[PDB]
């Protein structure tokens, strides 16, 4: 029947994960788990960042640092075009 | 973009099925198709002006020349303003209150999805629910087979 | 839609078994035999007409005419009004106020 | 039940705490020995 030697058979996850998933990445990034500065203004159109414990300092008084610390420990989407809120687009690296 | 403090074309209307608790409501295809179907409603009352009462304190409120007994029905308020155009407001209807024999205090809240149904622009969002096609023309059944945790 | 803010027919009840907890309630097949129940009930007072106080704040209550001895077995109101033809109101009684 | 789905030409703040009462469970007495369990309850 034709069966000798090795066999590569290469597998990927249906289309109905894919658009699930490649969607949810598309707006929301990765899991990075690492300590280090964020990525702000990496992408063509809009960053999202979301940390836990951020450090940021500045000449400011510590009331409105609090908050800023408050926003990206709670996630915010940085856009870098003046089409806000349209994810139609590739968002490609800068 | 702001809700105004006085209305124009004033009707308060019995028998809106819906509630500011916001589970149901009744979805329109445009604005003219909207208005329609609140025209046909009944009408407990009518003003050609009125001035609103309570927005600070929010739990605005409008005067109504009539005895409470003549607005148990009402349930719901629309409404123009002079400096909105053609742009009807729409809200509920929350509470009677007696001031006094001939006057009654109708109190209302902003049903903001009827009030901005053409307004807003819903861009890509996280569907965790929603209603899809069943069927492809052929007549096999759509792939759908995220795990719905159900026995 | 609303509830009146006055009442005609009133009739306060002792003896009805059920609260505004809503954990129990007695059902019934019309609104007629619904009225027949409640008429059956012991009346701790009647008033043909009544006029209802603090749907303002939304602690109702009523000015009864009667020692507040008279009224210890309160338990249950059920009222018409002008407005309503034939319709029945029910509500739960939870306190007793002296006023004098 | 819940999320109830209740209708009527009721005033929707006690349309809403109707929808609370049968969302949060009772029971619904055709007797009038209420709370009486001991009865067989058979199907009517």
């Amino acid at each position: 029947n034709g069966y000798r030697g090795v066999y590569v058979i290469k597998k990927q996850l249906k289309a109905e994960y894919r658009r699930s998933l490649s969607s949810f990445f598309h707006k929301y990034g990765y899991k990075i788990n690492r300590v280090k500065k964020p990525n702000l203004r990496t992408r063509k159109a809009f960053n999202y960042v979301q940390t836990k414990d951020c450090f940021i300092s500045g000449d400011i008084n510590n009331n409105d640092l609090q908050e800023i610390r408050t926003i990206f420990d709670n996630g915010i989407t940085l856009w870098h075009t003046d089409n806000i809120g349209n994810y139609s687009v590739e968002n490609e690296l800068r | 973009a702001y809700v105004p403090l006085s209305g124009t074309n004033v009707r308060i209307l019995a028998d809106v099925p819906f509630s500011n608790d916001y589970k149901n409501t009744r979805w329109f295809t445009s604005s003219s198709n909207q208005y329609n179907w609140f025209n046909s409603k009944s009408r407990v009352y009518e003003m050609s002006k009125v001035t609103f009462m309570g927005f600070r304190e929010n739990k605005p409120y409008v005067s109504v020349s009539l005895p409470i007994d003549k607005l148990y029905s009402a349930s719901y308020i629309m409404f123009q303003n002079a400096d909105y155009g053609n742009k009807w407001f729409y809200a509920f209807v929350t509470e009677l209150e007696f001031k006094n024999s001939a006057v009654t205090y109708v109190h209302f809240e902003i049903d903001v999805l009827q009030t901005w149904m053409f307004d807003i622009k819903f861009q890509e969002s996280f569907i965790v629910r929603e209603h899809v096609k069943l069927w492809n023309d052929d007549g096999t059944p759509t792939i759908n087979t995220i795990d719905e945790g159900l026995s």
